[PDB]
């Protein structure tokens, strides 16, 4: 009677400590590379941006009117989203938006500004509505009429939640400096803002800069995160794009900048540019960026794990 | 799978068996137990290592408006550290894992062989190629017997010891 | 005669790397989890700043009266410190207390500078001592009466030693332009601060803040590390806070945060702000900020290494 | 620990032993070579693991005034990162060694039972689960030279031959 | 007949996982110690810098004047070199210095800017060629005679190209406001730069520095990537360095700085300040910020690999 | 080289080998296919180890002009910790493979010597020190032919088997 094991015409070769292609019977993939072409957000509150840019949901242009008070567990960006009607930039940008991709929804609310003798309602061709129109969060203050002064007024916000506030407000950077004076008029012009930790600095700048939507003139969005009970306070004396109610974040979600589309059919927590990486494999070769719950990344392509004894075949 | 030469293709029921040819004609069986042993010992280490990491990671960089250059080229060196420290942890578990597969499988066999060994005291002889030659002409019920761990170790003694 | 091995009744599982739950005889753990809630600071010398911040040991608030000149090998922050008197900021906040953390104390130095037709003592009801004082390293630099006009000076100070020096000045913001005529007098202030590694640009931005302490005015302090031989000049027409003595640093030590005790009795290199980890064990899962000479963190909150022999009972 | 069907209970004097019943009486004794040189290459093992690391690590974040929230967030990224790495690093050093303790204390008993089979050459068969079928009365004497190592040969050769 | 193995009498200690200091026969060493104190470029297009500094390779002072166009695959900076002639600086100095270490090069054209009205030869001592020159890439923008106004002018630039253009401009900071009028004249100046990606903002700040090569006055470079189609803007009225050229990227390279000679007998692709890091091992005790295709840098001095058997002598 | 006390300091042709004294007289021979699969598979984990790295690490700090000091302690700290990180992978790397090195080789000479006792069945004993006490004067010849293997199992058998 004789002893034996089992083999196969045609084996695995794998890799070890003392050889590189070893065959042996059976192997599996631990290296990851298929990859779905889309965002399976089954049984998540999912929010598509599409046109509308993340940071604009705080200052609402336009074709983010629908996107003021969202509340998603996946947020996406789109490349063709903007944050801006008016051309403009805001001052940490990065920090923001990765702040509200996992904020869970923003909550927002009056903060109760009224002004006594300035015109309120500042409005541009490019911000179209029904006709034309400015941010929807956002008050642009001028002066009364087409000239005259801008009086130096002082407003203060008290954070009277539990949860940080997002203070967004805006320093208009005019075409010219004789535009400056037809807005809110001649004079060295001051945006102060202050709390416990916050104290900066604003002053405008104008200039002629290039003509995007065909306009020369910018808005510089500034943003805070005022802590409870504390109040904020601006002391301005034109120039001023002065906010309409403050952000509250909702809770937890998270997001991705992809450019697939969204399909409720499948579920992943691997989320790239280019889809969703279901896997249960503990390493892939997609994407070195991908975001979420992903197996660690490699530079292999694959990495063939014996799974059976080695084949010696006759 | 050492000093035997080769692996039997046409034993397809299991990883390792007994192929017998006495008196009564030849045969193939499989070994339930070492191969089950074997299986779920790499069964639980694919099990081990097809593990779902709960630790999520945010974007830290943006690919529709670049960060700024020096926080991109930081955060793009610290990824590609970890990238080779995620490449090389790959492929030295990977290897050791294969070599840990490889030789458990060989000590499975030669377990079996070694049993079969402790079956058989002075009642057969080894040749040296993972067979026992037998001296007492067994039968097809005494090899199931051999097969079931029910071989009388005295029962056939002096017959196969006078040879 | 037989063979055998040991065995116990309970025996204790361990994870392989085929099986998960392998009883053996006898297992010891590599993971730490004991915390002592306490600085275990024997053999080191040991500066508990308290109610002192210690960007305040440059500047020199009442607080940190005690704390001008300290010197430590293990430095201790609490929640409570505050490094101003006078309501202000830090600019590279952090980055100057990472500095300060390894340095191993402070080592000042009068700087030399002398007034011509200048009132030099400017002081302020939140810095209370005897009376209404000032920061003790600093000098706040007004004009001789009520009003009347501020000099355009220009100061040198010409680093004399081995070593770099901390080099700190301020920036004060009136509460509004007024006040900011009413101690240097109108006119555009500036503020330049040259070296061959620095080379800014500070103008004074007057305007109403939130009222900390009772007080609606700001300082700003700014510092910079000269080298050696190497000489720093500020050329100021008003609104300045005028460095005294100029910092050394002393050597190096360690900077924590933490709200616990401190105790002579026991010796740790590994802190965090609940305590600290005396342990030999390669792993801890306490805190992962955890710092000093410490056991990496890991996720885990037990991983048993197997000391001993499967454990396989009748 | 395999064909061997359990361990002993009663043994508490070492980790590999001698259990012998002749004709004079029971008893129960213990092999200091190959537990001494056992639990010798685990308490290496443990003395290389519990290695104190002489690099300081200073603090880069802040608990009482929080830094910037981009540096934060990339100051919390990699520090996730390497928390994974150390996880992972944890889990498997954990694991193979482990692994290669159980084996190696396998060995150990592998090794004495094949030395004490190089002991007794024909004076005793084997039974296959892990005892020495003696078929020469040896005294108790003889099975303390059997543990001592000083069993002859030669000098019980043709008693238990015969047999 | 008996079996045994071979011995030798002076064997290897090797470490474990059981025990340290095992002897064995053979062993070799896996963590690099040797280093060649040159810098190996067999192969490789080598630019040395020398006295030039990076940077200044798109500004261009006389030092720079041979480094205007190069092209290498390696590059390597000297601390002797430097950026400027006239006393400056370079806004995101780190940022420019690594996106120029591995382009491969630079490509400059004429951005085709013509003024009217304007002095446009403006010159300083510290730049000396055949008399008093300024920066080869630069117009230093100064009044038609030693006073009048300077008119606010307004020139763009279409990156006509399809890689990304280097732009850099000139802030000049002068030693005094009477030299500022001197230069460009009364009142105050604003520089405006605008594109799709860019909107900033500056203003000149006179006053007195430190004496750098005998001089009081600053210029503060500045520098934006612009992309291809898009078109920069500048809106100035005086204190204007203005870029006569501007800079294309020509492909891939390496950065290096040290300070030891080129040598083309050896080829090697991990280099440190010390030299270079010709080794097949996989690990190095050499220099942790080795940079190129480098072992990874280990604490340990040695590591040895046993590659024999263990050694038992008699 | 556990029960073979020490090893042969004159055997300068391999790695393992046979050291015959019978009645011609001495000799010690180098066994070539042993050796050659040892050498062959640390051989082989050389090459594996001795890898060269396709990754380039671009500049990230700045040794004559510092960058600003947050972010270089952001790029001292991460690259610390990976420091640590590579340093540990080193020691786990080096150690574990001359463990399995040292054990390689210890299988390497108990498979020769298993299949030396795979040769000879009952024409010869062991002794427990490595050696196989003959019982039949082997000619050298024929202890040629145990090196060569292909000494008959049976040609010898009833001589060396009555002794
Ligand atoms: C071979 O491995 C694959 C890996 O998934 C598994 O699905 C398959 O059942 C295995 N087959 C055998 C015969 O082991
Ligand atoms: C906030 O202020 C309100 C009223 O001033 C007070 O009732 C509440 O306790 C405060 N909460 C905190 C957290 O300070
Ligand atoms: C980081 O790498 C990506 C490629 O994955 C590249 O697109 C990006 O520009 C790099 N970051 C910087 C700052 O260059
Ligand atoms: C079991 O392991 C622990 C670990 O510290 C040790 O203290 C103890 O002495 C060990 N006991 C035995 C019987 O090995
Ligand atoms: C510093 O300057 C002094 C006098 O000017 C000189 O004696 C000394 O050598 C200088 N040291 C250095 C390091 O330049
Ligand atoms: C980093 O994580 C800590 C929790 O350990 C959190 O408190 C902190 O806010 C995080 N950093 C940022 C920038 O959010
Ligand atoms: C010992 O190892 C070194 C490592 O490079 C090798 O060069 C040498 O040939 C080896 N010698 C023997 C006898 O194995
Ligand atoms: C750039 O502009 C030119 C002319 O305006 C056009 O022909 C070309 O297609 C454009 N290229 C891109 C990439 O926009
Ligand atoms: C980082 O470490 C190096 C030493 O390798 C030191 O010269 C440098 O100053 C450190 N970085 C900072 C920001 O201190």
């Amino acid at each position: 009677i004789c002893l034996g094991h089992h083999a196969v015409s045609n084996g695995t070769k794998v890799n070890t400590l003392t050889e590189r292609g070893v065959e042996v019977v059976n192997a599996t993939e631990t290296v990851e590379r298929t990859n779905i072409p889309r965002i399976c957000s089954k049984g998540k509150r999912t929010v598509d941006l599409g046109q509308c840019g993340l940071l604009g949901t705080i200052t609402g242009p336009p074709q983010c009117d629908q996107f003021l008070e969202f509340s998603a567990d996946l947020i996406i960006e789109r490349r063709e989203g903007s944050d801006v009607c008016y051309p403009g930039k805001f001052v940490n940008e990065e920090a923001l938006r990765q702040i509200l991709r996992e904020s869970g929804g923003i909550d927002k609310e009056a903060m109760g500004f009224t002004y006594s003798g300035i015109r309120t309602n500042g409005a541009t061709s490019s911000c179209r509505r029904s006709g034309s129109s400015f941010y929807a969060e956002m008050k642009w203050l001028l002066s009364n009429t087409d000239n005259a002064a801008f009086p130096q007024m002082t407003k203060s916000y008290k954070n009277t939640r539990k949860s940080p506030a997002l203070i967004v407000w805006g320093i208009h950077h005019s075409g010219s400096t004789a535009e400056q004076t037809k807005l809110y008029g001649s004079g060295n012009k001051l945006v102060t803002v202050g709390s416990s930790n916050y104290q900066q600095s604003f002053v405008p700048s104008p200039g002629a800069r290039t003509q995007v939507n065909g306009l020369s003139g910018r808005i510089d969005f500034h943003w805070l995160m005022l802590n409870p009970n504390d109040t904020v306070t601006f002391s301005f004396n034109g120039a001023f794009i002065a906010p309409d109610r403050a952000s509250f974040l909702r809770g937890k979600s998270m997001g991705i900048q992809s450019g697939v589309q969204v399909d409720a059919n499948c579920e992943g927590d691997c989320y790239h540019s280019g889809g969703t990486i279901i896997s249960n494999l503990p390493f892939q070769n997609i994407d070195s960026r991908a975001v979420g719950k992903c197996p660690r990344y490699v530079k292999q392509r694959s990495l063939l794990l014996a799974t059976g004894m080695k084949n010696v075949p006759e | 799978a050492g000093f035997i030469e080769n692996g039997w293709e046409g034993l397809i029921d299991g990883w390792y068996g007994f192929r017998h040819q006495n008196a009564q004609g030849e045969g193939t069986a499989a070994d339930y137990k070492s191969t089950q042993s074997a299986i779920d010992q790499i069964t639980g280490k694919l099990n081990r290592l097809i593990e779902k990491t709960n630790q999520q990671f945010e974007l830290i960089d943006n690919e529709f408006n670049e960060v700024e250059k020096q926080i991109g080229n930081v955060i793009n060196w610290t990824r590609d550290s970890i990238t080779e420290v995620w490449s090389y942890n790959a492929e030295l578990l990977v290897a050791m894992e294969n070599q840990h597969t490889i030789d458990l499988a060989d000590s499975e066999m030669d377990k079996l062989y070694e049993r079969v060994k402790r079956q058989l005291r002075e009642n057969a002889e080894e040749d040296g190629t993972g067979c026992f030659e037998i001296f007492h002409k067994c039968d097809d019920d005494c090899m199931a017997s051999i097969r079931n761990n029910t071989y009388d170790h005295s029962k056939y003694r002096e017959e196969a010891m006078q040879n």
